């Protein structure tokens, strides 16, 4: 179980700790979140309290390094660094569980809840979609743009999630028009699965990253991936069953995690319409629909 | 974006495009079966490909083969009128490609893009218009052409005659779409105005009879009492 120690904590905020959220006041003892789980991805976010614009965060990954969040009061953020001096850093993290300055990652045992919705995400995968290579962590905000957003601009500062467009030559194969554009098969299997994402698991992290992007820090650009992701495969007449039955299980544990009163911002009403009830895979979304039905029949 | 009346000039700019209007490429006949089910027996159709400023009809002849083992008909009528228009747009020389393309249906829009996508510079659109071109099939001899084909056939008119020698091309669409919206409105009546006269005549190479000036406005206003005629029949007013 490792630890993100923090300097301190100068401005009211709200922490973020993958799917947790809690309030730090103006200058409490708050030095930071132990007990976190290896084996996984994590993201570690903030909203000030005096400026709710801006949600931003990081994803990193414990076993890359030693990485603790200290306060810059010139950019007005909490950055993470990396310490690599391994024994100070062992011993500021001992120092602070002595005096229990440290909130402790409140995972329930049985909840699989983290590793339901981060199975496939990798943090090699994250930092060529976010690219600032000298950090082993990735920064994300609320206002960072992706590549394909800039195309319809500051370039370093931008999402580089897979371009999908089902209206493009990539999508389209000369003389199959009607049929490629009715059945995205050849795009989801050819193009993308084989030819760019390489397996069904890198397509699933991309997938799963978005979402999450979208969820902790409302990333427009984000959503518009995710439900892309989604459209693609939903729109493919001839998708793997394995692919199949995992994005059941992928999109249940997202639709059940989300904030039941972000469902307005976060869901696109047409896609889902579309995936559930007109799609080639229609049928084959039961425990999806099911909470969809459940929880959110308005939108349908 | 959309075409409409606010910005209907520009149909008669010096930019080349195109009006595709489907509606005629799909056609049926409705019958009973021996059975007494109902079944369709396809008639050949025809896309209405037009340029407004110059009167040129690209008429695509759509013959019934085509649909031949195909389902989903008219769907794939759509799809079909996109990869032919298409291929006309290829088979043009680059400085007599259109500029843009107005379908006169929403729906042929995203058939349309999808088989466009190697013209970017091509802008689709659609109109707001209610334009009459279904009722192409009213003039007696492109009917004559479409239902004769024994094969697909492309064929060339002029749709507005020689009228462009004395009127402007703004003139002649107009005088266009109200002939074509008479003849869609009641195309008995419209049919016996344009012929009641035996002494007016079609020129073998035209399609619509050789009206002066004046008989051109007698016509223009016996088609306008038509069709308020039949606003009232149908309306009851
Ligand atoms: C997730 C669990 O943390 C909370 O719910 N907090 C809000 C109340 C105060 C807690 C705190 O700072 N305790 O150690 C310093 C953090």
């Amino acid at each position: 179980m490792n630890t993100v120690p923090f300097t301190s904590a100068p401005i009211e905020v709200t922490i973020g700790i993958d799917q947790y959220s809690f309030n730090v006041k103006e200058n409490q003892p708050f030095h930071g979140i132990k007990d976190i789980p290896i084996g996984h991805v994590h993201v570690i976010h903030f909203q000030h309290a005096d400026n709710s614009s801006m949600r931003y965060g990081y994803w990193f990954d414990c076993r890359m390094g030693n990485f603790y969040i200290q306060y810059d009061p010139k950019d007005g953020l909490y950055k993470m660094m990396e310490e690599r001096d391994g024994a100070k850093f062992e011993n500021i993290v001992h120092n602070f569980k002595e005096r229990q300055m440290m909130v402790s990652y409140p995972k329930i045992d049985e909840d699989d809840t983290w590793y339901n919705l981060t199975e496939f995400v990798q943090m090699d995968k994250i930092r060529k979609i976010v690219r600032k290579d000298e950090n082993q962590f990735s920064y994300v905000d609320s206002s960072m743009t992706t590549v394909q957003e800039n195309e319809l601009s500051d370039p370093a500062h931008s999402l580089n999630y897979t371009v999908i467009n089902f209206k493009s030559r990539e999508a389209i194969r000369p003389g199959h028009e009607m049929e490629d554009f009715l059945d995205k098969s050849y795009y989801l299997n050819t193009v993308m699965l084989q030819g760019i994402f390489k397996n069904s698991s890198n397509y699933f992290g991309e997938l799963q990253f978005a979402f999450l992007n979208a969820m902790f820090f409302g990333n427009y650009g984000s959503s518009l991936q995710w439900h892309a992701m989604i459209e693609l495969i939903c729109s493919s007449a001839t998708v793997p069953k394995h692919m199949l039955d995992k994005l059941d299980e992928i999109l249940y544990y997202q639709i059940k995690t989300l904030p039941e009163q972000y469902s307005d911002i976060l869901l696109n009403e047409r896609v889902w319409n579309i995936c559930l009830y007109s799609s080639f895979q229609k049928n084959s979304l039961h425990n999806t629909e099911k909470i969809m039905e459940n929880k959110y029949p308005e939108l349908l | 974006g959309a075409m409409n009346s606010s910005n209907y000039a520009e149909l008669f700019n010096n930019d080349i495009k195109l009006f595709v209007d489907d509606t005629n490429v799909y056609r049926v006949t409705v019958h009973k079966t021996f059975e007494g089910n109902v079944a369709t027996k396809a008639i050949n159709g025809c896309i209405f490909t037009l340029n407004p400023k110059t009167g040129h009809l690209f008429l695509k002849i759509i013959h019934t083969s085509v649909w031949a083992g195909q389902k989903r008909l008219s769907q794939l009528a759509k799809w079909k009128t996109a990869e032919e228009v298409s291929a006309l747009v290829r088979s043009l020389p680059k400085e007599e490609q259109p500029k843009q393309i107005i379908v006169t249906r929403k729906a042929m829009l995203d058939p349309l893009e999808v088989h466009m996508l190697d013209f970017p510079n091509i802008a689709i659109r659609p109109t707001e218009l209610r334009l009459p071109f279904s009722a192409a099939m009213s003039i007696d001899k492109l009917s004559d052409v479409v239902m004769k084909a024994t094969e697909p056939q492309m064929v060339l008119f002029n749709i507005y005659d020689d009228w462009l020698d004395r009127i402007s091309s703004y003139t002649a669409f107009s005088r266009l779409t109200l002939l074509l919206r008479a003849l869609k409105t009641n195309e008995e009546s419209a049919k016996m105005i344009l012929l009641s006269d035996p002494t007016i005549t079609i020129k073998s190479y035209h399609l619509w009879p050789s009206f002066t000036d004046e008989q051109w406005i007698t016509i223009e206003s016996q088609m306008r009492d038509l069709i308020l005629t039949e606003y009232g029949r149908k309306y009851n007013v």
